[PDB]
């Protein structure tokens, strides 16, 4: 608001900004012997008493202007004070009205109060972290320097319009300032468009603006610098302030202050139910068959392909564990972003050189110079499809990562920096699982999501040893106990059905593994609102080794590659009956009536020997969600 | 911030 | 929940914890040729199908136990599978039920889900930061070490009861564990009461518990270590986990996990409308009259008194700027806490030696070895009484601190650590004001709160120069312009009314000061839901000096000491008419009809010369709010 | 935490 009191001794000059209610205090300087007052104003202004009225402090007077001023002091308001003694006293007030409007994409539409509220009925604009490189001759993220090097970069910013409508000689006695609070001055940068030079950044908290009189519009471009984290909730305030500088001896006086609130776009992942767009892989040695199978699967699925040759590969074939692809979106642009794990094996150059580029951001967190564990591999990093739990909706899913049940002396955990970053990204509130028992410790080794036409749309697949044991019991009691597992593989010993069925240590180990799987299944059923109809069991066998950790007895068939309605499942080399393996037949009969095609790829000698599967060695980029994140209420 | 993470990774 | 599937091949032993729903999966191991099933159970258990029923996966079976088990495997449930071929197949399940209950003061009552929700209908217990020293022979905050040195310290903790009801031989094949997440293990400590030894702390993430069979109860005492901050929201989780250790070769398996959530009590201030309990002051030199006036005011107000002698004073008399007293409360105990400013003038020993003691906590934030500004003095630290703004209630008021209008090169600000701490204390969301223009820069120099019988209960008092100018205009035009200001003071020059009224530079400076005061008044009116009837103007005059900063022309009468219904107001030494000063008469006639008594104390030669007033040199302790903070929803 | 603040102040 604006409070201007009138004094009969001398006339008063004041500025009334259009869009702001201005109340007149009419008792501060009122004549002592006075009893009543009257108001007469010019037609250009509207006066509301909320003929003669008493001067009691309760009553109030509001003034509203309709059009911008063409000249200084072009409206006049007169107040006649009526007293029982002496003639009435006249007080004068001169009004000049300006129009100062700082506007952004507050409606989240794409065209250009003062608070950011989630939900479809909310208001507040969105920034995008300029984490890409639109310059083809640069070797730095374009938000590191203080210049705009190419007009295409302008598309990754946010627009802000300053509309000014003032008289011609207005700004000879007034000044405009743009600023951001000192705690956020190091997480934002603002350029002025005329081609563009910096205005606000990590070294200039505030800048004075040069604006001419009359009508004018100014264009500002805003770019964020840091993703939201524990120390930075994500709200950035930009403030426009009008200062009076009439007298040179005196300092400036603030007379009007408007502001806008921006939210930094969070990092949003993509689950397995989204259509693919691009597939990454690796080539190291004896990989012609594996790469050929991946290529034909990609061709069938109608997507791209990117392959790293061995020169830059450095004998590292686990693309999944190093990088994870998500997206960041805003009403005017949606661009993917690669997340680089603190793990720095031979593939530390691929995500930093061959991935990030034009319209491909890059962000990473944690300590890079060692001090991590296997749980930091992106194996413990999955997302469930949109879910509804006990009346609360998550249209963007929930992050799932695994760690130890309780802290101890030999327990491991995901790095705290990564955990806090994921938690700070609210839109997918993370959920913890118990996956420390695995030797590598990857939640990708026991859970998987598949798109389904019916019911909720998805179907979680979990590894369960009982399923394999019942299949083997059937194979034995129909009389084919002579079947040899690992027949196709020559180097590894073939095992007959009776021996594996009568083994006792293996049964005990699989009972322990089943108990862990049951606990995780109950956790997922509680946290994702699942019934028993949305969970499918795929047979598998686990065996314990040094320090009692579980490893896949035969290739893990839960860690499969899903591309729309096509599946690349690791070949188990299970026992064959009537010229078809029982494991493959069972899994095909379990997944096909859902509307899928199953293709088994062999990676025993190239991946399984080094404790890996297909999905652990390939990565997929997926189309961003159609649902706008800002429309969800956390 | 995130730029500094970029430079540190590229150095390694 | 608990999922136990039955297999007809062999009987199954399982543990069903009382208070947990247990569902039976009856299709995982069901006979292939089977078509129907029946259930018969012992009377001790209750079975619900949610006679013969189909074995379709949709149907489910729930099991509920009523009483704790006296012996292992004392309940039996039998399932008869009926098939068109072969005789029916019988499956068995043996049940032993235990009772494990970890309980705290979740109802916020004082007597001894799994989430902390604010509001009167919420649930969740409260910890207290053990920031006092109950040991009279110790020189450390009692939460620094890892021992309990006196039974009285036990009163500053939180109780937790572990109730166990199991068979006699139960714990020969099971184990109990207590733990806290690794990110909160360094902000909590838990002792076991038998006298008490540590169980959980910043060096033991988890501890195994030794419990006997039968009935038993265990007492745990919990104490927090850190106040809530930006890096620590305030939620602490303590988890009890039951592990199965039947087989020695295999590792432990988690089978049940309960938890409790605690909130660390925030630091809550006290406004000026609360009754006083204790008054602090100082004595340096020529202070007999000032101290005597403070003593008689305290005696009239029925409170205590604490005085610092000059040996420990080190020629520092501004107690207000160094320390601020608030309280922290929990359903079982409410204790005050002193907040020490980063300012380290001669009074750095009083809050650390003569204040903190038995039932008096101490907490401080910021950099101590320099790097602060005058705005860090507790002058910019006030609280408004309970307020209702636009339908939202604040029964504990709002923090008010001042800083610059916009960031610049010569602007100052409160330290970011203090600002983030105050923001992290949610219960009083802070409000910023424009008080950089003052030479010292203290919001205590222009605003003040007074208790009022009527209306909202309070009345904000603001410094306004116009009031003084209208009083002087009246004094001149009634013919007493000969009155001399500063008559009582001999060293300072006396000023006549005509000269001060006709001064032009002073009028310009006071116009600037009035503009700043008007902006702050509008800010407060917007942020505290005030009308024009809740704000009282007390006359004052400001003058500008080096770098154009405002100083009080005559003693500041807004910075007064309020003790219930008694007032110590600095004596302005204003011009006198008919043997009474006009300023004192006006202020007395303005404050008395509210129901107060006004006493003027003289501190011109001892405080005003060093730019201070009474309230800036004394501190008051006040009774905590009757309204429970946890009852407010932020 | 707050204990460390206590020790640092007492030292000064
Ligand atoms: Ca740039
Ligand atoms: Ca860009
Ligand atoms: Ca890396
Ligand atoms: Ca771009
Ligand atoms: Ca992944
Ligand atoms: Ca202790
Ligand atoms: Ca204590
Ligand atoms: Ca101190
Ligand atoms: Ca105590
Ligand atoms: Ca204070």
């Amino acid at each position: 608001g604006t409070l201007i009191r009138v004094t009969p001794e001398q006339p008063t000059h004041a500025v009334c900004v259009l869009g702001t209610l201005t109340q007149l205090d009419i008792c501060s300087s009122a004549p002592d012997d006075c009893t009543s007052f009257s108001i007469n104003a010019s037609p250009g202004v509207v006066v509301d008493i909320a003929s003669t009225w008493p001067l009691d402090p309760g009553v109030e007077v509001t003034l509203t202007m309709k059009a911008a001023s063409g000249s200084t002091g072009d409206q006049k308001v007169q107040i006649s004070y009526y007293g029982p003694k002496t003639p009435p006293v006249k007080a004068l007030l001169y009004l000049t009205a300006v129009e100062i409007s700082l506007c952004a994409d507050i409606t989240r539409t794409g065209k250009v109060q003062r608070t950011w509220t989630w939900g479809p009925c909310g208001q507040g604009a969105i920034l995008l972290v300029n984490c890409d490189r639109d310059n083809l001759e640069s070797s730095a993220m374009d938000c590191e320097d203080d210049e705009v090097l190419d007009s295409e970069d302008l598309q990754d910013m946010s627009l802000m319009t300053l509309s000014t409508k003032t008289p011609k000689d207005f700004f000879t006695n007034h000044t405009l300032v743009l600023h951001v609070a000192r705690s956020e001055m190091d997480k934002v940068r603002v350029f002025q468009a005329t081609k563009c030079s910096v205005v606000l950044g990590p070294k200039w908290p505030s800048h004075y603006l040069m604006v001419p009189g009359g009508k004018h519009n100014m264009d500002f471009y805003v770019e964020a610098l840091a993703f939201p984290d524990t120390d930075f909730p994500g709200l950035i305030t930009l403030t426009i302030s009008l200062l009076d500088t009439s007298n040179l001896e005196l300092p400036e006086a603030v007379v009007f202050q408007d502001s806008v609130v921006f939210r930094v776009a969070p990092w949003i992942m993509t689950p397995n139910t989204q259509p693919p767009q691009e597939v990454y892989a690796c080539s190291i040695f004896e990989n012609e068959d594996f790469l050929k199978s991946v290529t034909t699967l990609a061709m069938k699925a109608k997507c791209k392909l990117t392959i790293c040759p061995e020169e830059e590969n450095m004998d590292d074939q686990w693309m999944q564990d190093e990088m994870e692809i998500g997206y960041i979106q805003a009403p005017h642009k949606t661009l993917p972003v690669v997340f680089d794990s603190p793990r720095n094996r031979g593939l530390k150059e691929f995500p930093i050189k061959r991935v990030m580029g034009p319209d491909f951001g890059y962000v990473t967190r944690g300590p890079q110079t060692g001090g991590i564990s296997g749980l930091d591999s992106f194996g413990n990093l999955e997302v469930s499809p949109p879910v509804t739990v006990r009346g609360k909706e998550y249209p963007l899913g929930r992050i799932l990562f695994g760690d130890s049940c309780y802290p101890s002396n030999d327990s491991r955990q995901m790095h705290q920096a990564l955990q806090d970053f994921l938690s700070a990204q609210q839109v997918q509130a993370p959920v913890k699982l118990y996956s420390d028992w695995l030797s590598v410790g990857h939640v990708d080794e026991f859970l998987s999501f598949v798109p389904a036409p019916d019911r909720k749309g998805f179907r979680l697949l979990l590894a369960s040893p009982r399923s394999c044991y019942k299949l083997f019991q059937e194979q034995q009691n129909e009389g084919h106990g002579e079947a040899l597992l690992f027949e196709g593989i020559k180097k590894k010993k073939q095992q007959k059905i009776k021996n594996i069925l009568s083994n006792k240590t293996l049964r005990e180990h699989n009972s322990f593994v089943e108990r862990c799987i049951d606990w995780n299944r109950e956790l997922l059923k509680r946290e994702l609102g699942l019934a028993e109809s949305d969970i499918i069991d795929i047979p598998q066998l686990f065996k314990l080794k040094e320090f009692s950790k579980a490893e896949a007895f035969f290739p893990n068939m839960v860690n499969m590659l899903v591309l729309g309605k096509h599946l690349g499942i690791p070949k188990p080399f299970g026992p064959v009956i009537n010229g078809r393996c029982c494991l493959e037949e069972k899994v095909c009969s379990l997944l096909e009536p859902l509307g899928l095609q199953c293709t088994f790829i062999n990676d025993f000698f190239t991946y399984h020997i080094r404790h890996g599967e297909v999905h652990c060695g390939t990565n997929v980029r997926r189309k961003p969600f159609s649902f706008k994140w800002w429309n969800m209420v956390p | 911030y995130e730029s500094c993470r970029y430079r540190q990774v590229l150095q390694l």
